[PDB]
């Protein structure tokens, strides 16, 4: 029996209001700017590299991915803004690698492809970080992965950042071994020459496909062999699809053109013999009752103005149906249950500065969801944190610890979205990047940093004032603005969404309009991994 | 009239039984006696009482789930012996029922809040109640008066001591310590008076503007 | 392949036979008497309490239950005859509490509601016993439970029978904690004031709903606080839905009227995210081939006459299809397989005085059913037991022990019905109340006691005769009837079905006509708990 | 490394203080009174029954127990005050049964023996309750059990309280089957005739020993057979050690005199092939630094005066060494770690009226001990409970619920001792009888009831005053003392230690001097059961 009608969230924002107009204009400006940049990134290494790559007869990586996936299906690229102005003068579109999740032969699987157009497929440090992030996502979600190797090797001028360290290059192979150990499939496809970077990968993978001419599997390149052993020989003699197939046996299959390799890959995936099963109650799904684009006028591009979360929730969940939990108590925070694309979810969001009561409410909600095996989604807009003499007297920090412990010990899949400004230890509290959320995204407006620039400028001013007063020449009235200005500027630069997305702190920058769609895709993939028991540490009263 | 009210009241149960039936079909166990719409208690005859809107007047119908499947309803000391069923011609479903030995067939189109009986001789309009808590009037009754979420300096108040109140109008703008928030009018009633003048500060969960009883 | 036709049980009783007429008349008299009494119980505390309860705006408990369950669904009240004339002069309809099982939002769940009309919702000792019995049923069947608290507190004049002992009051909280520990849900709804009895219950439960005015959650009542601490204050300040919601946080939701609370409860149950799954083969079900009411004429109201069990079985099982097991051997007992409402069952019934062979047959049958994971149903009419010098020489007691061991160690769900007179240790043998059957019911005619009155009178006469003869003044010829009469009378009084049902030795008294329906409901609920391995102790040869 | 010296608890009480003299005199009076009563109980049924039991050649039950146990070993009798003035006019020493725990052949095991001297070994309702309590103790502690049957059967004049109900007679057999199912041993020894009560027990047990003449195993007694079947025959033909041994096989061994049966029992226990293993760190043990008898002067016999718990703890734990946990916060309650007889323990005790902070501290302590697998001991002196408008505003009831949940979900062994007055819901909070503590004892001074008599008198006065005022004739100034007096008297009677110990709410009344010794014995037995994981329900913030 499901005949009871339920109240729906959200209202109709006043379009005629000048505030809505202003917010809309700001959000359009940001979205347009993002779109133009993404176009320029997708062009890749540049026209000349494309001309040469075509001249060899290979297919450009974007074309390869389009042919590989089940046609007419969505594909979810990740961290497209990697390496955006990260290095001093070297243009590295997309980090010289394309990674994503797609549906192939009816089974979700992660695709990782080199981009030989960009810098000959050399592994920049960011490239390794991006690839490892993809692999860990696949393992947690328990998804098969496919590699499309056209890489040369590690970037020589930066060897310290690539080779030695634990999380550095080579950890890739370790993950590969662990994946194959616990039945997660591995497939490697070779389209280009490889020198010790794409040489172990086919040997490391269970299955192997190599194109007849353009594919060569060799541990040491012809220049490396010539320089090291004093002997020169073409990589085909060390590599080659036919040469390796007849005698070496490294290649399990022998393809002629790029299309043939893709088709064979589809056949292998079908033969993989895996079936997905769910363990959560499912229901029919319906669209939210309100248009999504209104969010622009609701949110704007200023962190100062405040927007109620429930408006956004109405714009997202199925049918705009929501059941708030302990609404009156701890109003600064919002929790409740909802359904997205027929899947149950628990929504946690921020309205204002946290207090002790909000922390207690969040802890109780987390326990409930973990007990009932319900996925969790976080919408954090932490304009301020819990600071105050009365607050610390009653151990508001202790309540914050309760947030941290509950979030950390949780085992159900967790997804986080940074709708608004994130600062302070609340990032740790509301399932930050460090707390291993399955995904993480940021809207084009959000700014993330440890503290607002003004706060740090004031704090530094005071500490210098106190110590220099102890030194006899206190921080003078002059230099106050001179000292403050650089701190504000630097914090602004480090808080920019592109700046963080240049590194891999986030999985991607998404416009608000696409939000709903992305979430559904993510949750579907996350459901592949079976749910497990959640065990909690000591709950300090 | 009185029979017509009974006919609609039967229709609600039949639609409800069918929708009760549908969820059973998708379920794992479609064989349990619980799925039966009998509504039978142990040693007692279950009775549920309805209220249906009939033009101006609301009418209370007492439905006793009889032991054999017959349906007994009583309105102002007149009882009615009702048995009916639902069958669909084409895509539209007809209600066939007999009331005190008189049977007829009628289209049964059911809206969100209205009951449609269509027949050759005429049509009947019946209205289902809407719970007050579902009507969102209860939502405005949750809070007796406006409360300020956080302590802060009131820049200026949009409403005077005596002023007309419109829906969505803001009571005042209150900015405090790296936060500005705009306080709205809780209810459309004309303000009795404004508690706080310009530049004042009110603590968490504190009254801001007095409003006349609606 | 299921095309083989099967022989069907039962025949057509001769209606014209005067015996059938007599038996029918007796059974009607009993059923009519039961019906009238149940009407009077359902009126509740009386007109005046109903008038006051209405005056406060609350809804009467029966109305509340009708609104709460999925409408147009059966509901199974239990032990309605609790407290029937149990106390000296205090009328306690239904034990001042209504408990039962119902289907809410498509999920079975147990409803427990106080009846503030009856004696202000005070907990009489029987009330605690009834409630605890309900809770243990829910835990074994693994069902969510919902409380509707409108209770004041324990009955002061009887505090010894309520507070201290292990199975006494307070064990309720222990069960609640265990239930919530192993994921069985708990929901508490508050409609009336509570003083330390309904105060811990909302705190003990995971979810909480309280009506705006009539609901007040407070550990100590205004008179208790005034008498104890010398300070007086209204219970609303200690309780109150708004007061507790804004600050205390005891209330997870805030409802306005009684209907609103019920509707919110439905929403929570839907969000609970549980799915029922079966682990037994299921088949289409069809009605038995014979009318049920014939049982009256078959059975009558005299324990002396005998009726074959197979007649009753034909009146019950689906299609009146039955497959007797080892029919010729141990004919005094009947076992076999059948199907009820599409579920497989194993029927065990009594025809006469048990013997050694019957015990062996029963033990073998129990082992088979336990091995194949088939539920068991018992129909005991133990007119006599196994007593005799030759019987005890071959250890007929030992065979009875085999019955006891097999029944006790069994793990599949078991249901028992007392169709006829139950006496002696056979009650222990055929899954008595002590042996934890999931349910237990008695027909209006059955009489249960340790021994028939005549037997005890004779035994007491002999022992007094022997000892007094040793005393020199033997039990004279006089006083024999004078001594016998009180024993017969007392055993008759203690054996009455109402007398036992006044206590909670049985789950309810049901007329034979409804029998089939009730069984199906019970078994469906019992299937929620997953079946487990059955381990047997030492089988003494 | 264990060389750090530790501060020791306790001081030297001022003996010369008149208060110490007064307290000492009171405690002596109580202890003397208890000793005299226990003497009178141990005499048993009386001289004449002893003379007859000797005349048959049997050994008196006390003699049997002394011979059976490993000689020169302690033995721990339980609930000796059962049936103390419980019935109207029937003297039932020791409940007509002797139960206890002892060390036999190096293995702890529970001994249960009938007392045929007292009322022919009939099972009074209290007798069944006592026996079942013993069995549940054995199963939780996972100990072998031995029965010494000399019983006739259930007490006929009270058959309602014995036969039918779930926890009534016959549940014994169910426990026996479960015990034998999970490898817990069962041994039955027969010294006297048995009629359907001690008839199934040998058949139910794995091993069996019966004396040649005085032992007869028969399901139905000669008077029962004669009255029922119309056939008379001596119980020896149905029973008899030789008769059953040669043909029936019910008796696995055949003993001549009582001593022979005891000796054979020792042999069987040795052959049982069980070895005890511990799973907790153990250390050398030393006596407490102060004499135990000082407790008398410390405690006295008045509930009004207060004594610090730490004095008692110093009198108990090994070396009077203690490490208080969070001492300053929540001072009204005391928690810490200590060692008794080389075993680690966690001590929880009460000093005064509970508050919210104390509840939080207790919850945190419980979590720690459960995590580290440390047994828990409770010393409750609850003079008052948590009641107050400010207390209930902050949900002091909610904190009490946290106490309840933590205690209930705990899985480590728990022992409770009622040093002082116990009242209110705190009994539930500090591991009351209902919460299944492995043991429970009360000092001779303690009084237990739901509420103090004065409180209930005041509350009843107010409620009658209010309602009668509504009735127009309020509770007058007269009758106030007339109404109060009976309530005070009745609560005093129900709170007496002997009154509670007459029933089985407690395991025994022990003088303070013996306290330490008893605890050690209990904990040693409790260590037989392997420790298990502790799982906690929802921790309502
Ligand atoms: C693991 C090791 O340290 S072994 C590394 C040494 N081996 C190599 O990588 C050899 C160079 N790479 C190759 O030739 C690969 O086999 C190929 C075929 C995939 C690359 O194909 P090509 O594009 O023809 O190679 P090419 O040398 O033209 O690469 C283009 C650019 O990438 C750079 N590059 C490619 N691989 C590397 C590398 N491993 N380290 C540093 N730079 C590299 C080159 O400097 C070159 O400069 P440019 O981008 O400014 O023109
Ligand atoms: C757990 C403890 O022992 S502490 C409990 C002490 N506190 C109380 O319960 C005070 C009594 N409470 C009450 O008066 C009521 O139960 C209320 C106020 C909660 C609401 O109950 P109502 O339905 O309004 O009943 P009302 O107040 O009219 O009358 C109380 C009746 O309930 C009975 N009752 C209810 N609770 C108790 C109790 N704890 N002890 C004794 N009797 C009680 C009384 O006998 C009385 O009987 P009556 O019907 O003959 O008058
Ligand atoms: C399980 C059942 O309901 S079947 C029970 C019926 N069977 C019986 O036990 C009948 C009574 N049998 C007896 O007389 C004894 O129990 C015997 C013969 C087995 C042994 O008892 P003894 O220790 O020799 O006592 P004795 O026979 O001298 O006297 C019997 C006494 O025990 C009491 N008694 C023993 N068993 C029972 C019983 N089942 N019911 C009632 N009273 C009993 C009698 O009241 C009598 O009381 P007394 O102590 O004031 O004299
Ligand atoms: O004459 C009446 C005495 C009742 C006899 C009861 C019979 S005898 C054999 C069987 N065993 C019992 O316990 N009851 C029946
Ligand atoms: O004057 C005598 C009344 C007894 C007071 C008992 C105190 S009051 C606060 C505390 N709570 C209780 O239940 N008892 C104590």
């Amino acid at each position: 029996y499901h005949g009871d009608s339920v109240a729906s969230l959200g209202t109709q924002p006043d379009l005629g209001s000048a505030l809505y107009q202003e917010n809309y204009k700001q959000m359009k400006a940001l979205v347009n700017q993002l779109h133009e940049r993404v176009e320029h990134i997708k062009l890749g290494g540049g026209e000349k590299a494309r001309a040469l790559h075509i001249s060899r007869g290979k297919l450009l990586p974007r074309e390869r991915i389009d042919n590989l996936i089940d046609p007419g299906s969505p594909f979810l690229e990740l961290s497209q803004f990697a390496g955006y102005q990260l290095y001093d003068n070297e243009e590295v579109p997309g980090g010289g690698i394309i990674t994503g999740i797609g549906r192939v032969s009816g089974v979700e699987c992660m695709i990782i492809a080199n981009d030989a157009t960009v810098k000959g497929g050399a592994y920049y440090p960011v490239t390794v970080k991006k690839q490892l992030r993809a692999q860990e996502i696949a393992m947690q979600n328990r998804l098969p992965c496919i590699y499309l190797v056209d890489s040369g090797g590690a970037y020589l001028p930066r060897q310290a950042d690539v080779f030695p360290d634990r999380d550095h290059f080579g950890r890739t192979f370790y993950n590969q071994a662990i994946m194959s150990s616990k039945n997660i499939a591995q497939i490697a496809v070779v389209m280009g020459s490889c020198t010790a970077g794409g040489a172990y990968v086919p040997a490391m993978a269970d299955e192997n496909i190599i194109v007849r001419k353009q594919g060569t599997i060799f541990l040491a390149g012809p220049p490396l062999v010539k320089a090291a052993t004093g002997e020169e020989v073409s990589a085909e003699d060390l590599g080659g699809a036919d040469l390796h197939c007849r005698k070496s046996g490294v290649s399990d299959h022998w393809a002629l053109d790029d299309h043939h390799a893709l088709h064979l890959t589809r056949k292998v995936v079908r033969n993989l013999n895996y079936q997905k099963k769910l363990d959560v109650t499912i229901e029919p799904s319906e669209e939210p009752l309100f248009p999504a684009d209104e969010l622009y006028g609701i949110v704007g591009a200023n962190l100062k103005r405040s927007f109620d979360v429930r408006e956004v929730i109405a714009r997202i969940v199925d049918g705009s149906r929501f059941t708030e939990f302990k609404a009156f108590y701890g109003d600064t925070l919002v929790t409740g249950f909802a359904r997205i694309f027929g899947y149950p979810v628990g929504i946690v969001g921020n309205n204002g500065v946290l207090f002790s009561e909000s922390a207690k409410k969040g802890t109780h909600f987390v326990q409930l969801c973990c007990q009932r095996n319900i996925p969790l989604l976080f919408l954090q807009n932490i304009t301020g944190f819990m600071v105050g003499r009365e607050y610390e007297a009653e151990g508001i920090a202790k309540d914050g610890a309760k947030m941290v412990a509950a979030v950390a010990c949780a085992q159900v899949p967790k997804i986080t979205l940074i709708i608004g400004g994130s600062y302070g230890a609340g990032n740790y509290g509301m399932c930050g990047r460090a707390y291993s959320p399955r995904f993480l995204y940021i809207w084009p407006n959000a700014r993330i940093s440890v503290m607002g620039g003004e706060q740090a400028a004031n704090v530094l001013a005071t500490i210098t004032k106190d110590q220099r007063a102890r030194e006899g020449k206190q921080f003078s009235s002059a230099d106050e603005a001179a000292l403050k200005e650089p701190i504000i500027k630097k914090f602004e630069e480090e808080g920019n969404p592109y700046y963080s997305s240049a590194r891999v702190w986030d999985d991607g920058i998404i416009d608000p309009a696409d939000t709903r769609l992305v979430l559904g895709l993510s949750f579907s993939a996350a459901l592949n991994a079976p749910i497990e028991k959640t065990d909690f540490g000591i709950f300090r009263m | 009239a009185k029979e017509s009210l009974c006919q609609a009241a039967l229709g609600l149960i039949l639609k409800e039984k069918a929708m009760t039936d549908t969820f059973t079909l998708q379920a794992h166990d479609q064989f349990s006696p619980f799925s039966s719409s009998s509504g039978r208690r142990l040693n007692i005859s279950y009775t549920r009482n309805m209220t249906l809107k009939d033009g101006k007047n609301n009418v209370a119908i007492a439905v006793t789930y009889n032991h054999d499947g017959s349906y007994s309803m009583q309105i102002e000391d007149k009882t009615f012996q009702v048995l009916g069923n639902l069958y669909s011609e084409g895509d539209c479903t007809y209600l066939k029922c007999s009331v005190n030995g008189v049977a007829s067939k009628a289209k049964l189109i059911i809206l969100e809040n209205t009951i449609y009986l269509f027949s050759k001789e005429g049509s009947i309009e019946i209205d289902i109640p809407v719970p007050k808590y579902l009507s969102s009037v209860s939502s405005q009754e949750t809070q007796g008066g406006p409360l300020a979420p956080m302590t802060g300096t009131i820049e200026k108040v949009f409403v005077k001591a005596g002023d007309k109140v419109k829906a969505g109008d803001s009571l005042m703008v209150m900015i405090a310590m790296k936060m500005e928030h705009t306080i709205k009018s809780p209810k459309d009633g004309t303000v009795k008076k404004v508690f706080y003048r310009e530049g004042a500060q009110a603590n968490r969960h504190t009254p801001l503007v007095e409003f006349e009883e609606e």
